[PDB]
């Protein structure tokens, strides 16, 4: 992708992560966990959604038409009845293979993206608290309990409060 | 002591290959298909009006072959013409037979309005063992075989106006005798001719005398011609010998009527999407299921799978074995 966190920097998925498309997993003094982010996953969702509908949107209705199978040969006229269909269906059949083309390459590079919006956004929570070990993963430099963890999930932490033991684990 | 956060995405252990623009495959957590390849094999016989033709082409209908006159009067959405169809009257042949067939399979009906024609002079309601209608001869519902009375066929020269506000459709034809003593038999005169006219338009039909092959009990043909009169124009049929005279006109519409070659069965469903291999689901926006379609339809392409991604790409952990 565009972006490179998925199949990027980020080395794999998680098949564990059955509740979700974005996630958290991390390891403190209680234990290791994990959960699902619900505004990235829904986010990804909405935009496949969104084009799922508009490709599936029923257009075409048609009735009378040209004859397009032949029992006798006839010469010019059938010539080019036949010309015309066949036209027709190569243009659509070189309109559906590019559609798929340009969605599926875009849908891969939105869904890295969304990745990379949600990594972005947590290390800007984080300030000088924590560092990029450049896997997709931080390195929180103080105890942060799971109160603290779903604190950074639920968008809530505050980096004042841990600034001040977090700047001197860096430096010492 | 301190803690780690991990970002991270979801993996499942069956992914879908997908084409993009740089690869030709490449694996998604999901995907869904755009092409519809499958049929039930039947054709819904909701929510279109269709009507199973059976034993009768759209043609043997108009004319009235007698084993089609079940056909009279009736209407479709989509005229269906099965391969076991057969004619079973007086041989024929229609000059641009594509053309009739599809002007009418458009109008969508069959209505036919009898007029009060008037041909002095001469012998009507021909018949033929060709055209067995109950246990006696007969001909077509809608023509009216014109020979001699006594041992004259005088010039025919007949008006009909239409003071409607629709088009009528005449159906009409020429009779072309196979020996010059059926010529003169059946109508005096050694050389026919019709000749059916408007305002704006003409046609002029010379007969031609000769054999052709043995077809249901005669080496004669019939050759079928079509004239749409207008509101406020006028027909006039002038002939001197081998008129096939219309009886009236077919009644016109114009809309969604169709016809379509298939050996589907009709059933009872509903589907807006038909094909010659049955109805077909529209929810997707292509189909390989056939380029002869009706009705609110998924468009022909020439592949038979498209998958759009409908999910992220699919990265499983680096497996060890
Ligand atoms: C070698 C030989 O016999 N040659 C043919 C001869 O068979 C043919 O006779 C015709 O035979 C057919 C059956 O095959 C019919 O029985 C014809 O009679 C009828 C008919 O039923 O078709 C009688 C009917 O009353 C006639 N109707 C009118 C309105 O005139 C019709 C009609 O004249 C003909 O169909 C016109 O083509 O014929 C019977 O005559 C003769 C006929 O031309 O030709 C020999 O060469
Ligand atoms: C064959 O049949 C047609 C229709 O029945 C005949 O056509 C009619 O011919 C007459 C004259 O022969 C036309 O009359 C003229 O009408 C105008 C007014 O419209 C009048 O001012 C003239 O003085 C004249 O009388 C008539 O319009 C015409 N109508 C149509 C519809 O064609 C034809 O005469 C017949 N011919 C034979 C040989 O039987
Ligand atoms: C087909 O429908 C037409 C009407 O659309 C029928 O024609 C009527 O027939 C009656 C009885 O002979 C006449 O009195 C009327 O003059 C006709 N109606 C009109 C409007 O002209 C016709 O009989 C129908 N035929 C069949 C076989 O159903
Ligand atoms: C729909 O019907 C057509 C025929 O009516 C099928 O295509 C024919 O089948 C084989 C190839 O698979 C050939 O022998 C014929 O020449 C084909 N005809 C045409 C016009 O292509 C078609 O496979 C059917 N499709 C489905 C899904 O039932
Ligand atoms: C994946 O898409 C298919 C349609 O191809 C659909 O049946 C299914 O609901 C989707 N699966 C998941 C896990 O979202």
């Amino acid at each position: 992708g565009l972006f490179g966190a998925i199949a990027g920097f980020i080395e794999n998925g998680w098949e564990g992560m059955i509740d979700g498309w974005y996630g958290f997993r991390h390891q403190n003094s209680e234990g290791t966990g994990q959960a699902a982010d619900l505004k990235s996953t829904q986010a990804a969702i909405d935009q496949i959604n969104g084009k799922l509908n508009r490709v599936i949107e029923k257009t075409n209705e048609k009735f009378h038409q040209i004859e397009k199978e032949f029992s006798e040969v006839e010469g010019r006229i059938q010539d080019l009845e036949k010309y015309v269909e066949d036209t027709k269906i190569d243009l659509w059949s070189y309109n559906a293979e590019l559609l798929v083309a340009l969605e599926n390459q875009h849908t891969i590079d939105l869904t890295d993206s969304e990745m990379n919006k949600l990594f972005e956004k947590t290390g800007r929570q984080l300030r000088e608290n924590a560092e990029d070990m450049g896997n997709g993963c931080f390195k929180i430099y103080h105890k942060c309990d799971n109160a603290c963890i779903e604190s950074i999930r639920n968008g809530t932490y505050d980096h004042d409060v841990y600034r001040d033991e977090a700047l001197n684990n860096r430096f010492q | 002591p301190g803690a780690t956060l991990c970002l991270g995405h979801h993996a499942v252990p069956n992914g879908t290959l997908v084409k993009t623009i740089t690869d030709d495959q490449i694996e998604v957590t999901n995907a869904t298909e755009l092409v519809q390849s499958s049929s039930t094999g039947k054709i819904c016989n909701n929510p279109h009006r269709i009507l199973d033709g059976i034993d009768c082409t759209l043609i043997d209908a108009l004319l009235g072959d007698p084993h089609c006159d079940v056909f009279q009067n009736e209407t479709w959405d989509l005229f269906v013409e099965r391969s076991k169809a057969f004619s079973n009257c007086y041989p024929y042949d229609v000059p641009d037979y594509a053309s009739l067939r599809s002007l009418v399979a458009s109008s969508g009906t069959l209505e036919f309005i009898t007029e009060g024609f008037t041909w002095t002079g001469v012998t009507q309601n021909g018949g033929s063992n060709a055209c067995k209608r109950g246990p006696g001869s007969g001909f077509f519902s809608r023509l009216n075989w014109l020979t001699k009375s006594g041992s004259t066929y005088p010039v025919l020269n007949v008006t009909m106006p239409n003071n409607d506000n629709f088009d009528k459709l005449y159906i009409w034809g020429v009779h072309h005798p196979s020996t010059n003593q059926e010529q003169t038999s059946l109508y005096v005169q050694a050389s026919g001719r019709v000749t059916v006219s408007t305002r704006r338009s003409q046609q002029t039909i010379i007969p031609n005398i000769g054999s052709r092959p043995w077809v249901r009990l005669s080496s004669s043909r019939i050759s079928i011609y079509w004239t749409i009169v207008k509101p406020g124009d006028v027909l006039v049929i002038n002939s001197n010998g081998n008129l096939i005279a219309p009886r009236g006109y077919f009644k016109m519409r114009t809309g969604k009527s169709s016809i379509m070659r298939s050996d589907a069965p009709i059933d009872t469903c509903i589907s807006e999407c038909i094909t010659p291999n049955g109805s077909i689901p529209n929810d997707k926006p292509f189909q390989n299921v056939n380029k002869i379609t009706y009705g609110a339809c998924p468009k022909y392409v020439k592949q038979n799978t498209l998958k759009l991604a409908t999910g992220m790409r699919n990265v499983p952990e680096k497996q060890t074995r």
